[PDB]
């Protein structure tokens, strides 16, 4: 829920060029002159791009911006593995009288080839069991690239309640991962004869099960 | 002579602004009788353009409110230099002090050998790098410095402005609060000034003398008195921008403006940062005004030992 | 170079009890940021507070109030001799004028050929029995005059007091209020002195050339530069005890702290007399401190202009 469109994801291939277009108003885009920001997985964004066109010393002429009416473009050429990170178009709003920004583009350049998220859940513990807190665990690990949508299939159904799922993020050997904890009370698991994890990537699903 | 009186309500955004009522408050003590006693003519160009400070937020501060003060300087340049080539000398009221840029610009076009006279407790003479974000006021003597070109940046509606002045054809009077970079720019560019040490260790007279040796020590030329109304000590000049405490006494800055006209060279003056808003009561505001009043009519030849008014003899009972 | 700071919160008595905050309040208007700022090496000795502690009123001001002020005088003379053989310029916060004894005792002991300025509206060149026991702040001078010996009488805490300079060696500044003895005393003894007349008569400027042409004109001295608050025109230096009208200007005061800067034969400073109980309001007090501060820094190299 931000002021400027942006597409929230892009990814494509090491050595080509990307576009990430940014779609606003009169009141922004319209009059008013754009910035382009990288932020990376983590930390402080720098200006990347200034005044619709303009680089600062250091950023590379591999990248450029373009605006027109109503929309701007971010092009990037000669695209490296150092450039995945989140890309923000910034412009001033005359109407709204604050300076905006769009939600933000994720980049994901494809450094390697893909890989299987390998599922391990575990289930209530002893301690949990007789703790009246049965807190399933179904932790996935060693994937690329990109999130991976996670449900808990439940007792031949589908289930949202009390689920808590992390983003994710690569380890030291570039392998994202995140973990996912579905919170029952001790009846909940009782009942129902059946329980399991669904993880699904870009292609494929592996799911677990849990009696 | 002839005198044409020019409002200029120029600002530096909110929190500063209010000096556009300075030139209306000038009138409002009667500038215009008293110019008009001295037996001057009077064409009165009301105010300038006074676009009415935009939405008063947003990037107005940053670039709309400066875009449109270059511009504002543009269009005052055009009527000096329209007013002065008409024969008129040029009466600025003010309004912040960057209303100096347009008037030293436009009395320039036709009066290209002219010197300044800086009357003021600041030296206005910073580089736009060193702003102080509200901007202008105090840096407008950088663009008109033919010198300091090579390091000032061609700013959004100042594309305008050629430098006009020499760095030994400017010399201030009343410097009491300077910044770095302009004590640098001053001894680095070999720039002359006296200010309230020299004043007390030389005293007015000799300052006014060595000023003129200067200036128009080989070469007659038409002078430019800018006169920024916080060169008076604070207890005189109390509705001010940025006001100095060990200032000039009433009677030096008459003797300034009596010592300018008596040289005859007078061809413009602006009189600036007036800000009545400053005012803590009416008297305060009017007491700041009526100086004014005084130092322009002083200027112009008010003696105090009595006016020029002609008297051929007295009456008969 | 190098500057000392020694707060000395001296008093006569009731009269003016709050004096001696004066140290405090030229402190707290930021006496070390500015002369930091000037690039002075800063070792503040804190306040010298009363040794006996402020003594009770009752008899005392008559007897022993003015002893705690002798050997108080002797202990400061101690601690600006140890500060100056160490090679720092001395600033001295006052309190009342009598630590001029003691300061320019102490300055004496390593700069025996010492002169002294003497900025103030009053020459405080009384004798111990002319102008009573009440205070010596109008009283010091005496003590350090040679030529005065044979008139002052040994008293009880000033018996370590030896007179450090000849009368042709002290000039005074800014002379308006005198009692008649002084006026006696400086015509008699031949002392060289400029009052708001001669002010008014010569101008600031030639002041400062003849002073400097009298104390240090055949030979280099280090100056002891005693300024006294009230030596200001009471508009600005409305919080002192007893303000005497038709004072220098706010640019005449800077002008001379800026000329004795110049010589570079500034040795020691005084600044007293600023008693801040005096001030009507918070802003009369605060303004006197402010311009305190401002005749230090002078005294020490600050220009109008500035050269940071
Ligand atoms: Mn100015
Ligand atoms: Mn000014
Ligand atoms: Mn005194
Ligand atoms: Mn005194």
């Amino acid at each position: 829920q931000s002021v400027l469109t942006q597409p929230p994801s892009v990814s494509a291939a090491p050595g080509q060029k990307v576009t990430i277009s940014c779609s606003g108003s009169s009141s922004n885009i319209g009059n008013h002159y754009v910035s382009w920001y990288q932020q990376l997985p983590g930390t402080a964004p720098k200006l990347l791009i200034y005044d619709n066109s303009e680089r600062p010393s250091g950023i590379p002429d591999r990248f450029s911006g373009s605006k027109s009416g109503t929309s701007a473009t971010l092009g990037i050429t000669g695209l490296q593995t150092g450039d995945e990170a989140d890309y923000y178009c910034g412009t001033w709003d005359s109407s709204l009288s604050a300076l905006v920004f769009g939600g933000g583009t994720k980049l994901t350049v494809l450094g390697q080839p893909k890989a299987a998220p390998s599922v391990t859940l575990f289930p209530p513990s002893s301690e949990e069991l007789q703790a009246n807190k049965a807190t399933l665990v179904c932790l996935i690990s060693d994937f690329y690239p990109g999130a991976v949508t996670v449900a808990w299939k439940a007792d031949s159904s589908p289930v949202k309640a009390g689920v808590e799922t992390t983003t994710p993020s690569k380890q030291s050997n570039n392998k994202y991962a995140a973990s996912s904890y579905l919170s029952l009370t001790p009846e909940q698991w009782k009942s129902h004869r059946s329980y399991s994890c669904q993880v699904t990537h870009e292609g494929s699903t592996v799911e677990k099960t849990v009696a | 002579h002839s005198v044409a009186v020019i409002g200029a309500p120029f600002s530096q955004g909110q929190k500063r602004k209010g000096v556009e009522h300075g030139p209306a408050a000038i009138r409002e003590a009667g500038l215009m009788k008293r110019l008009s006693s001295l037996g001057c003519h009077l064409k009165d160009f009301g105010d300038l353009s006074f676009t009415p400070v935009p939405k008063d937020d947003l990037y107005n501060n940053l670039i709309v409110n400066p875009r449109s003060v270059g511009l504002a300087n543009q269009e005052l340049a055009e009527v000096v230099s329209r007013a002065v080539s008409d024969g008129y000398s040029c009466v600025t009221l003010g309004g912040d002090h960057s209303l100096a840029i347009g008037t030293i610009s436009g009395h320039a076009r036709h009066c290209p050998d002219l010197c300044v006279v800086w009357v003021d407790a600041h030296a206005d003479i910073n580089t736009p790098l060193t702003t102080s974000s509200g901007n202008l006021h105090g840096q407008p003597v950088s663009f008109l410095l033919r010198e300091l070109q090579d390091k000032v940046p061609q700013l959004p509606g100042f594309s305008w402005i050629k430098p006009c002045i020499s760095s030994a054809s400017i010399v201030y009077i009343g410097l009491r609060d300077v910044d770095p970079p302009e004590h640098f720019i001053l001894k680095n560019y070999d720039i002359q000034y006296f200010s309230m040490r020299d004043i007390d260790r030389l005293g007015i007279q000799k300052v006014m003398e060595r000023t003129f040796d200067l200036l128009i020590g080989k070469r007659q030329r038409p002078i430019h008195l800018s006169f920024d109304i916080d060169a008076f000590d604070p207890t005189l000049a109390p509705a001010t921008g940025t006001p100095v405490v060990g200032g000039l006494t009433y009677r030096e800055g008459m003797y300034i403006a009596e010592e300018i006209h008596n040289t005859g060279l007078l061809s413009a003056l602006d009189l600036v940062e007036v800000n009545p808003q400053l005012a803590t009561s009416e008297e305060e505001a009017k007491t700041t005004a009526n100086l004014a009043v005084d130092v322009i009519a002083s200027s112009f030849g008010q003696t105090r030992e009595g006016g020029h008014i002609v008297y051929d003899q007295l009456p008969t009972p």
